[PDB]
């Protein structure tokens, strides 16, 4: 108690503060291969 | 409070995503409205003007994109609550005083009580070299040295200090009470009156002669506790800008594609 | 206040302008649909721009939910200033009359005496015998609080169990052998032990 | 427009379906409401 | 939901060296640009 405490001791949960999770970047993916589910299909029956 | 704390490159992704989803809703017409229409549907949903109507496939995808216009602004509002909701010197205890630094040097008046109080206990030993080296002639010097910004904190008598801090918005008393005295009379040891004067000061508790000065020096005064921005006011100034070079821009383009339409 | 006025003008300037965007639409009123959408975007050329507009709006909206949570989280109140009410003093002018008694033959009683008898008639209607009928009678709502040596309740008020019993205030505190010569050794042993503060190891 | 018209001007205003359009002085009032409405909405979320 | 996303991303905190069991230390030059670790000579951990 005399000696060590310095500011890691008081350490705060040091999240991110903007931000820049994957997300729409697989979803993206997804959705042009969506095109490429449905625009192949011409209906040349 | 600021500009747009959010990363412009993301902005820029915004603006880049509008004009894809503009480059899919005109070119997924031809499958079964290409000149100027799917371009306010764009500014329509993705503003979130309507969000409802106006082949299949196209339309699954722009409701797609409103569903990630939706979580996009439920995500930058997240952030609005969380940047504006979400995140001292406390007394000896702190180890800027048990250490004590050149950026945080402290004073008082020499010849005082409070450096008898300081020159008394052992574990300000450390502080000495400041609180003895820095020292003033006034008090005032200190609410200067504060006002300044000379020194960070001062230690003095409680009563003066939460006076002024109700006074003017530079001063806030923290810490407890350290070293809890009283305030008594400088009276001689061969002086026969200690007797009939402390009779009149257990008057003054008991009949709140105390509560008396509390009433007619004390307690008279306070400060506010910060209870039209300038995220509006930038707003205001965009917003402004903004209307301005469009509107003087409506008559160029309206001119011209009405000539183009007079051919 | 001055946001609203803010928002006046800006919604004048925005009509002014649809005014002006439907005279050239001219190449469909103003005094009606152009208003109502307005109050609707709030809460085909420059339509696109006033949903821009409108997106302003939500931006405004969710600001001032996060205002509102900064408000209203960040009330405490209380209810009893002391013997500046009238509570103490009219019990029986506020109805239900009010509940408040002492342990008996104490310096508080006295002092008290010294301030009002009257205040005693009513007290001497609800006297005790313990702390523990004090703890009892506020944790039953049989009294409605205490004054006493404040220090007691200052121990006992953070002991209580949940704590919802409010004292006096945020700390205040009202009323505020001969011939030993163990009186000086005493006092400047006390001296010592206030310049030492282990009477703030004791608390 | 006094049989069953304003009930679903109220249930489309009210539930927030349509904030839009659909004499001056009863819609200056409703659209109070409908300020009412956001703000309530603002409130609980 | 938003009260839901709001308990996730504010209630992140993450780390980047393991310790001995990366190919930081381990394998340096390997990973560009090569790792900077030092100490003071004639040491315990030296030694270890």
């Amino acid at each position: 108690t005399l000696w060590l405490t310095g500011i890691c001791h008081n350490e705060k949960n040091e999240v991110m503060s903007i931000d820049n999770m994957a997300g729409v970047f697989y979803m993206l993916a997804a959705a042009m291969a969506l095109s490429l589910i449905t625009f192949i299909w011409e209906h040349l029956f | 409070s600021f500009m747009q704390p959010f990363q412009s490159t993301l902005w820029l992704l915004v603006g880049l995503s509008v004009h894809v989803v503009a480059v899919m809703l005109y070119l997924l017409d031809r499958f079964s409205l290409t000149l100027s229409s799917a371009m306010w549907f764009s500014w329509r949903v993705l503003l979130n003007s309507g969000i409802g109507e106006g082949s299949f496939s196209a339309r699954i995808l722009g409701m797609v994109w409103a569903g990630f216009a939706m979580i996009i602004v439920a995500s930058y509002t997240a952030n609005l609550a969380a940047f504006l909701v979400l995140d001292r010197i406390t007394g000896i205890n702190d180890p800027r005083l048990r250490n004590p630094s050149d950026k945080f040097i402290y004073a008082t008046v020499k010849q005082s009580s409070v450096d008898i109080y300081f020159r008394r206990q052992v574990e300000l030993s450390t502080m000495y070299r400041h609180m003895e080296k820095h020292n003033y002639e006034s008090a005032a010097e200190a609410i200067q040295a504060v006002r300044d910004n000379k020194l960070h904190a001062f230690i003095w008598d409680s009563a003066v200090l939460e006076f002024e801090a109700s006074q003017k918005c530079d001063l806030v008393t923290t810490g407890e009470l350290f070293f809890r005295s009283g305030f008594g009379i400088g009276m001689r040891k061969d002086s026969p009156w200690k007797q009939n004067v402390s009779l009149s000061i257990l008057k003054s508790h008991e009949n709140g002669f105390m509560e008396d000065l509390d009433k007619t020096w004390v307690r008279y005064q306070e400060c506010d506790s910060r209870s039209t921005f300038e995220n509006m006011a930038g707003v205001f100034m965009l917003v402004a800008g903004g209307i301005v070079a469009g509107i003087f821009l409506i008559f160029i383009e309206i001119a011209y594609k009405r000539h183009k339409d007079a051919r | 206040a001055s946001v609203w006025v803010m928002m006046f003008v800006m919604l004048l300037i925005v009509s002014a302008i649809a005014v002006f965007v439907f005279e050239y639409f001219s190449p469909s009123f103003t005094i009606g649909k152009a208003i109502w959408l307005l109050w609707g975007l709030v809460f085909t050329t420059s339509k696109i721009m006033v949903s821009v507009w409108a997106f302003f709006a939500v931006i405004f909206l969710a600001s001032y939910t996060a205002n509102l949570a900064a408000f209203m989280i960040q009330r405490f109140v209380d209810q009893v200033t002391g013997l500046s009410d009238k509570k103490f003093q009219r019990p029986h002018d506020y109805s239900p009359p009010f509940r408040f008694g002492t342990v008996p033959n104490g310096s508080t009683e006295r002092n008290i005496r010294n301030n009002y008898p009257y205040m005693h008639q009513y007290m001497t209607k609800f006297n005790q015998k313990g702390v523990e009928d004090a703890l009892v009678s506020l944790k039953t709502g049989k009294l409605d609080a205490f004054i006493y040596d404040a220090a007691v309740l200052n121990y006992k008020a953070g002991r209580d169990e949940g704590c919802k019993l409010v004292t006096i205030g945020s700390g205040y505190i009202f009323a505020t052998q001969k011939g030993s010569p163990w009186k000086r050794q005493i006092d400047l042993a006390l001296l010592q032990f206030v310049g030492d503060g282990e009477m703030e190891e004791l608390e």
